[PDB]
RNA sequence: UAACUGAACGUGGGCGAAUGUCGACACUAGUGGGCCAUUUUUGGUAAGCAGAACUGGCGAUGCGGGAUGAACCGAA
RNA sequence: CGGGACCGAGGACCGCGCUCUGCAAGGAUGCUGGCGUAAUGGUCACCAGCGACCCGUCUUGAAACACGGACCAAGGAGUCAAGGUUUUGCGCGAGUGUUUGGGUGUAAAACCCGCACGCGUAAUGAAAGUGAACGUAGGUGAGAGCUUCGGCGCAUCAUCGAC
């Protein structure tokens, strides 16, 4: 409860802080360049027919083996080259908080012992990710959205 | 490589077993020359002899790799800078981790790839932007 | 469509021996309800075929009985075989699937004890102080032609 | 059995020199090693000899009666004197018998 | 036996997130901005914006 | 084309016989030193 | 090596980019100088065309769309 | 905050929870009506909408061509012996194999018996011939299991030795 309260406060403060920095730069007669995005959401929208081996291997390593499969991906140069290679099969972009929380609430499934278990209770998340400090669904959403150390 | 005299610091480089060496064949010296293949290849020293060294190369034939042991004179071998980025790094982690453990504060000690840049503010004063057309106007002149 | 393996080991013995089925049931219960890996290894070897269970001789046991292994209980999931080249059989407590008549006679004459695997399960259910031995797998004319 | 066959399942989907007149009985010379020499003794008497109940008696073994012509020398022998009567013997087997304390006697 | 959507069944929402009731009660999705008269746009900004 | 497995200790078969003989004598000496 | 000066190998002690997540045998096969196409490349022709390398498809394959269909598009 | 469609899997309790006398919280119950039979359901025949080339074989990379097919019933094509090889089950195990034969019998069965012999237990060389322990049957690195927690270390693999 306290952790979710802190997370909501942090999200609101980050939004107003970005707006405030842009406004003070505009008022001082300059331009505030916002930070480049750290989180991307990649969706494979093309089928599995007639695909070259290198894009097939990269789509396999991105865990996109089916059309309409989506993954949360950290933005880095080493990953961005792979995504640039598999651009003719995927659509990617920068998701927001509602996208992240709606995805993990509605289609949230975890890999527990090699099995696809729905995220219906916080006990599963605490059992499989509690060593990293992620004990509930709000920590999972916060880690995905803010791109934490885990 | 220029024609004539060979530089003499080639003979003053000391090779030991386990060192990583390139093979750059010198055309002037015909003794100890390897094949047409194994030129421009990187390998491991296993045997050190008076004027030659033994290099472990992994040749490819069909659908498998075969180990080859090639005897090459010191004329055609050059020290390879592949693992200098490893040795300097592992030394640097050794003293940095010793210092960080002594001090107390944990650090990020793995090399990280290029992350996206953070937010910053760019001043307009004395750097006023110039307006560009799709073509240059002095070019349309 | 999606762009994407059975096991390659025995899960039940191919034999129809009812006594072997009883032993399999007992060691299945032991391997399920105990934490000892010895029970699982004995169950896996009980599953195996005859060519995967070569015989273990008395000289082979006497070799492994040395170096502080004299009082350990020898466990061999195979047939224990007599060796005429071993003149003096040391005192040994052996649990096995089968004993040849001369090997059993020589063990009991030397003063040791012959056990079956159910007796081994009763006396040492966790396989404590046991020496688990196997015979030479590659000692066949079939294997030598491979 | 025919019913266990694959056909029933597929029902519907189809140097040196030459030796003229060689007699194999000339080269009948079976060999026994010394590590199997004590197995020719009967079991009770063998256990008495190996346990030392017999100290004034030495066993005599005829290899021809058991069907062996040569005594070979693979293995070790205990320190018990044995008389071994053989048609052939190797040098190492003869040596090992003499540090065992016995003797190899040649027969025909 | 049945996966229920937290965005539709509010009981699962309060099971997974006990702060949802406090969020809805305190109206944290309707937080107004801070008060104060906003400064006007600098003239140089509009001149650069409408520069040909 | 997978990379072939490499043994932990390469043989002294490839090396020169003088250093091979010296290394075998050194191994015998360190063996007796370890046994002591 | 002028030299415990080095060379290997041991004795003891202390301490590392991203993303995703098996090996060896036994026995038994069918196919191993086929067709089409994108890209690259070498020769040419009046025009055709003839060759090589990689990849994809077909032969082995249904479905939706090209009115229809071995080689097209989507999708298995 | 309404309007609509499809679905109701499970079967005492357990669990996560909440707005906590209870509940929309680990899967539908409550009330009511008609009928209680060809009414629901099913089979066959036919109409209607949509879909739908004649099966084999051959060819080649494939299609076409070519070949066979008037119809029906019955028959009709990877079998047995010998010798190898790998694997599965079994008996005995450094041995093993009674059944050439003999004894016996309720008589081609079953039961019993042994000499020889085959294969295995020793290889190598054209042959004469010779013929497998320096060592707890060796050292090193792995290695399941066990351990008094120091280590012992099966199979097996790599390597250096010995006969």
């Amino acid at each position: 409860f306290k952790r979710a309260e802190k997370y909501v406060k942090e999200y609101r403060e980050q939004e107003r802080e970005k707006i405030r920095l842009a406004r003070i730069a505009k008022q001082q007669g300059s331009f505030h360049i916002p930070a480049e995005a750290k989180l991307v959401f990649v969706i494979r929208i093309k089928g599995i027919n007639k695909i070259p081996p290198k894009p097939r291997k990269i789509l396999q390593l991105l865990r996109l083996r089916q059309i309409n499969n989506g993954v949360f991906v950290k933005v880095t140069k080493a990953t961005a080259e792979m995504i640039k290679i598999v651009e003719p099969w995927v659509a990617y972009g920068y998701p927001n908080l509602k996208s992240v929380r709606e995805l993990i609430y509605k289609r949230g499934y975890g890999k527990v012992n090699g099995q696809r278990i729905p995220l219906t209770d916080n006990a599963i998340i605490e059992e499989n990710l509690g060593k990293y400090g992620i004990i509930c669904i709000e920590d999972l959403i916060h880690e995905i959205f803010t791109v934490g150390p885990n | 490589r220029k024609h004539g005299q060979i530089p003499l610091s080639t003979y003053l480089r000391t090779y030991r077993v386990g060192d990583i060496v390139d093979i750059k064949v010198n055309g002037a010296v015909q003794k100890g020359m390897p094949h047409k293949f194994y030129h421009g290849k990187t390998g491991v020293v296993y045997n050190v002899t008076k004027s030659a060294v033994g290099v472990i190369v992994y040749k490819r034939v069909k659908h498998r790799y075969i180990e080859k042991r090639i005897n090459v004179r010191i004329e055609h071998v050059k020290p390879s800078r592949s693992r200098e980025d490893f040795l300097r790094r592992v030394k640097e982690n050794a003293e940095l981790k010793k210092k960080a453990k002594a001090e107390g504060v944990p650090v990020q000690l793995k090399r990280q790839p290029a992350m996206p840049r953070e937010a910053h503010t760019v001043s307009i004063a004395d750097n006023k932007p110039v307006t560009l057309a799709p073509v240059a106007y002095e070019t349309t002149i | 469509g999606i762009d994407l393996v059975r096991s390659s080991h025995r899960k039940a013995p191919k034999s129809d021996n009812v006594y072997l089925k009883l032993l399999v049931k007992l060691y299945r219960f032991l391997a399920r309800r105990t934490e000892a890996p010895f029970n699982k290894v004995v169950l896996r070897r009980l599953f195996m075929s005859r060519i995967n269970r070569p015989p273990v001789s008395l000289s082979r046991i006497a070799r492994n009985l040395k170096n502080g292994n004299e009082k350990k209980t020898v466990v061999v999931v195979a047939t224990v075989t007599d060796d005429n080249r071993l003149l003096q059989v040391p005192k040994m407590e052996v649990a096995a699937l089968r004993f040849t008549a001369k090997a059993r006679a020589r063990i009991e004459a030397a003063g040791g004890r012959t056990l079956t695997l159910d007796q081994l399960a009763l006396e040492k259910p966790t396989g404590a102080n046991t020496l688990l031995l196997r015979g030479p797998k590659n000692a066949r004319e079939a294997v030598k032609h491979f | 059995p025919t019913r266990f066959s694959k056909t029933r399942k597929h029902r519907g989907h189809v140097v040196g020199m030459r030796h003229f007149h060689l007699l194999r009985n000339h080269y009948w010379r079976p060999s026994i090693n010394i590590d199997k020499l004590w197995s020719l003794v009967p079991s009770d008497v063998r256990e008495q000899y190996l346990s030392g109940q017999k100290k004034d008696t030495a066993p005599v073994i005829d290899l021809l009666s058991h069907g062996y012509a040569k005594l070979l020398g693979k293995g070790r022998l205990p320190e018990i004197p044995v008389v071994v009567r053989a048609r052939y013997v190797s040098a190492e087997a003869e040596r090992k018998v003499k540090e065992a304390g016995g003797v190899v006697e040649l027969v025909a | 036996v049945q996966k229920k959507n937290p965005l539709r069944n509010k009981q699962i929402m309060l099971r997974l997130n006990p702060y949802a009731s406090t969020f809805a009660k305190e109206k944290l999705g309707e937080v107004k901005a801070e008060e104060g008269k906003p400064p006007k746009v600098p003239a140089s900004f509009k001149e650069l914006l409408h520069e040909a | 084309i997978k990379k072939p497995k490499t043994q932990r200790y390469p043989s002294l078969k490839g090396t020169d016989p003088k250093f091979r003989r010296n290394h075998r004598h050194a191994l015998h000496g360190t063996a007796k030193a370890l046994k002591e």
